[PDB]
């Protein structure tokens, strides 16, 4: 699609904040990762930008990107970000300020584009893991094993699943805006916005200040350049400030929800599960961390904990009433037990 | 008559249990104490799940008399900071000499895996006490039945009136107050919502996954942003959801007593391996076979001509009885002591005829009460290898 | 340290106690309870309240057999009448020529008067329990705390955290199980939830006061219908909320323990006077009146500037104080027998100052704790006499 | 410090 919750982008507008790391003396680019959510275990990353790619805002092409130079847009090619993670990203969708994205799991996400003066690239921390929901624990992108319930990622940016802060927005600078009322800096908005101000001198700040600019300060860089987008309630992000004497609702969704399904996993290497006499006699052989642990099953309890993540033959005393064998998040297997060495006498010999 | 089985509440294990009686033909049960039921009432406290810092957007003062504000979900973690002179595209927006502070705030907020596979909390209710109770008859072919054990219905649910309970298993063997995440059940105690503790399970506590009133702090510490420019830093200890999959406490699905897994539960234990259910049912005479259309049986042997011997269901032995009477006969090794394949067999006077039973051996001297009078049915037969496989099918087991 | 106040709890009356304090001077109370709530972590298993036979519409099949369709109130009396010949104008409703059957249902509907002045029932439990003891201190200020079991929730309520012991509140006059009837609040039983019949008030349990679902039986009892043609005879007896209020348990707004009124509450005992509130407290020095006031009261002598007989306040006495160092004084008698007006009553080195209180009789010579020496104020008076009106303003009364 | 600990107030030494 390319249409899907006009609910985040006509009410939203990109915008370009302060990158956390970028190295260059710490660049802007309109690429500022929030949010970045490695939290469906299936390959898939969604990771936000601070600008609003998808549709410019429009109706057209979830294959631009309309970030902000200036307070004005550039809406050129979706295909000029460049998500990677570890290895370079596929990109899988953009809706509003979020971007699905077919990536390496990742204790940082490492976006960057040239533009500005410098190579404006930007990285931030966030903990991935495309782990199992339970048991185990995985790194790297399926490719190998047996699926088992994880979470995993929508390819439907419509979800109302759960919604994010984007009620009254407020400031980035973009000094652009901060035009001069010929002498003192001049509060301008983007596009629309009830914008409010403030310099290092004397003026109002409090209630709606759109119609109130400081006429005590001349110098631009000290004074308040705001975006209270209340058509285009943008994504609240750290390193975009609010207003403080205003509001405006305008909570809008988030496009991209991690659900548990069936989520396209990984089961460590087969593990050989073979019942001797009252005896799991078991050689593992796994990958990823996978902790193997039982309930002894009848009027027994004895459970057994033990991380494996190394090949071990290990054993679990499998009771008259059973014991259970839960190799990781692969579901718990059973067995019962009365030997399974095979022979005990208890007949009448006739053959 | 009125046949009284208690079995350890094990799910998959059918014990094939026997009326024992003399006015009419004992009959076969199963008392099979299928799945472990307990559900009581409870109360959703607060989802806990991984943090996202959703920033509300920081609300800066930046000179003079600072302010946070409130604005729609309330609890904002918000601290200044000084040194900086900020950019984001455009100059400083934070610039005083009076102060020169530029004021972050960031709070926890509900991810969007809150709503879907998500640790929960609650604070378990003493409410209502549940069974599940399979009974079988030598005539009727299975109703595995769900069974109130409190104040509604410990009474007649299919075939005989039977009465449920108390079970062993009446509570979870997880604690009072129970947090489940998927699967795994993770045992943790609070005396009810409100603002939690951070650092710990329930560092999270938004009452469900989308939310105003919540408590935000999974020991989210903003920190300065070096360098003259601002963002912020979120320092931030694993909730409780990260800590239960790979920071685990105590998987309960496997380490919760009796033979316990379990799903999303209110507070329930599936799947326990005990939490005996003692069944005690009301037979009417009439749902028996007779004694006199079954063999009061005598002359009582067993041996085999050939044999294979099987632990789960398909262990054999002919029996050369030679009955006063013949007939029907429902066998089984009396009080779910014995796996039965079959219900009802009929076996009469003279010659010799094969049942089906499976037991705990690996050879079939498992006495059967043959529909009046038992008899360790022996008959060399062939050991199994049957016992990789899962719950018993072998009983509460009793033999070799 | 702490707010001593060992005199008993009362309403209506201003009473009065001292904190003995010896860091800091002592200060004077006026502990004025006149609030009390208990406040559970609890639970609403119904309302209740007498019937409303608010004849439902049966699913009328007619002849041949009638079934009761299940309506959208569980519980429900239908009967299935023959040999009716229903007329509604004309002729037949049913299909039978005149073997008609006519299928009365009446089940129990909730009342309009449920909605309002009605009766509610509760388990009542503890999570939540709150010892509400306001204390305008009048030398220092408002407190109006409570205690709390919940640890996610405060119990710093008040200036700080406030301990009462006999609990003014934290206990319920009321029994777990109570029912409730306007002004009169019964510590009675009801049956569970979900499981209500006839012969105790709860019979009725709607789970809300207008309802779309309930347990209704209260004794409604569908009779054959008149003349043999049909209609809806619906018998109603007596029931929760009309009985049970002349069959009435113990009245709670007039014979509670602890000496509490009771209402339609979500579990609060207003109004208490229970047996003594001995209030302490773990409160900063703020709480208390400074130390260089006078770091211990040295010497003092009273007498009578004429007095009353009585608890009204009107008594008064010279006291020719002298102190460590000259400053405030907060008074009170340490018994609380002449509960003193006096917040705080001034001290200089071998002056005098007389103050105000009400004693109870013509010679009062109570101590007066004149905040770190205790001093009595006998002398000859007049009797004034007035001895109907409120609890004491000589508490821990048991005197002349 | 010499005492730290949230105070003690003195009625007594360390009350």
């Amino acid at each position: 699609d390319l249409d899907t919750h006009f609910t985040q982008y006509k009410l939203a507008r990109p915008y370009i904040a302060d990158c956390p790391n970028c190295g260059h003396s710490r660049c802007d680019s309109p690429i500022a990762i929030e949010e970045v959510r490695g939290d469906a275990h299936a390959g898939v990353i969604r990771i936000q930008t601070s600008a609003m790619f998808g549709l410019k805002t429009d109706g057209v092409d979830l294959a631009y990107m309309s970030f902000m130079n200036g307070k004005t847009q550039k809406s050129i090619k979706i295909d000029n970000l460049h998500v990677r993670t570890s290895a370079p990203c596929s990109l899988v969708s953009h809706h509003g300020y979020y971007i699905l994205a077919q990536c390496p799991p990742g204790d940082t996400v490492t976006v960057g584009f040239h533009d500005g003066p410098n190579r404006h690239t930007c990285t931030v921390a966030h903990k991935v893991e495309f782990r199992p929901v339970g048991r185990e624990k995985y790194r790297h992108p399926p490719e190998h094993g047996v699926e088992l319930p994880c979470n995993r990622y929508t390819h439907k940016r419509a979800d109302q699943g759960h919604y994010v802060e984007m009620h009254q927005p407020g400031l980035v600078a973009d000094h652009s805006l901060l035009s001069i009322h010929s002498a003192k800096v001049k509060i301008t908005v983007p596009s629309g916005a009830q914008v409010k101000y403030y310099c290092k001198c004397p003026d109002v700040r409090e209630g709606i200040t759109s119609s109130d600019h400081t006429t005590t300060c001349t110098d631009v860089k000290q004074c308040r350049a705001y975006l209270i987008d209340n058509k285009k309630w943008v994504y609240n992000s750290g390193r975009l400030p609010r207003g403080e004497g205003d509001t405006f609702k305008g909570k809008l969704h988030v496009p991209f929800v991690p659900v548990k399904a069936k989520c396209i996993a990984t089961l460590a290497p087969e593990p050989l599960v073979e019942h001797k006499h009252r005896t799991l006699i078991l050689h593992l052989h796994p990958d990823h961390p996978t902790l193997l642990t039982t309930r002894s099953l009848g009027s027994d309890a004895n459970p057994t904990r033990q991380w494996i993540e190394r090949p071990t033959t290990v054993n679990f005393t499998v009771t008259g009433e059973g014991l259970e064998y839960t190799w990781g998040n692969h579901p718990p297997k059973r067995v019962w037990a009365q030997e399974s060495g095979e022979g005990n006498p208890h007949g009448w010999p006739h053959e | 008559y009125e046949h009284t089985a208690v079995m350890p509440n094990k799910v998959g294990i059918p014990y094939k249990a026997l009326v024992e009686r003399p006015g009419y033909a004992p009959v076969h049960l199963q008392i099979q104490l299928v799945n472990t039921r307990i559900i009581p009432s409870t109360n959703l406290e607060y989802i806990t799940c991984k943090y996202k810092t959703k920033v509300p957007s920081p609300v800066v003062k930046c000179c003079g008399a600072t302010q946070c504000t409130s604005k729609p979900h309330p609890d904002y973690q918000c601290q200044v900071f000084t040194g900086v002179y900020p950019f984001m595209w455009g100059g400083a927006y934070c610039f005083c000499d009076t102060e020169n502070t530029q004021m972050s705030e960031a709070y926890v907020e509900r991810s969007e895996e809150c709503s879907i596979d998500h640790a929960k909390a609650y604070k378990v209710h003493t409410g209502t006490v549940q069974a599940m109770v399979n009974i079988t008859y030598g005539s009727v072919s299975w109703r595995s039945a769900d069974v109130y054990v409190n104040g509604e219905t410990p009474a007649k649910i299919g075939d005989a009136k039977l009465i449920i309970g108390p079970l062993s298993s009446a509570w979870s063997p997880f604690d009072n107050k129970v947090v489940v995440y998927g699967h795994e059940v993770y045992n943790y105690d609070f005396p009810e919502y409100g603002t939690g503790k951070a650092g710990s399970f329930g560092d999270l506590q938004s009452r469900t996954s989308t939310s105003n009133d919540l408590y935000a702090n999974t020991n989210l510490k903003l920190q300065r942003p070096q360098a003259g420019i601002v963002h912020t830093p979120f320092t931030q200890a694993p909730s409780g959801f990260e800590r239960w999959k790979r920071d685990k406490g105590a998987p309960l699905n496997d380490v919760a007593p009796f033979g316990c897994s379990i799903a999303l539960e209110p507070l329930r234990a599936e799947n326990c391996a005990v939490g005996s259910i003692p069944i005690s049912i009301d037979i009417p005479d009439a749902a028996f076979t007779r004694i006199s259309e079954t063999p009061t049986v005598s002359d009582l042997e067993c041996k085999i001509t050939e044999c294979t011997y099987a632990s789960d269901f398909g262990g054999i032995a002919t029996v050369a009885y030679k009955s006063s009477k013949a007939g029907n006969c429902p066998i089984h090794s009396p009080s779910g002591v014995a796996v039965i394949k079959e219900n009802d067999v009929t076996l009469a006077e003279s010659g010799s005829f094969t049942f089906h039973f499976s037991t705990a051996n690996i050879h079939p001297a498992f006495k059967l009460q043959v529909c009046t009078s038992a008899v360790t049915c022996k008959g060399d037969c062939k050991p199994p290898k049957d016992h990789i496989v899962d719950y018993p099918a072998q009983h509460t087991e009793s033999f070799t």
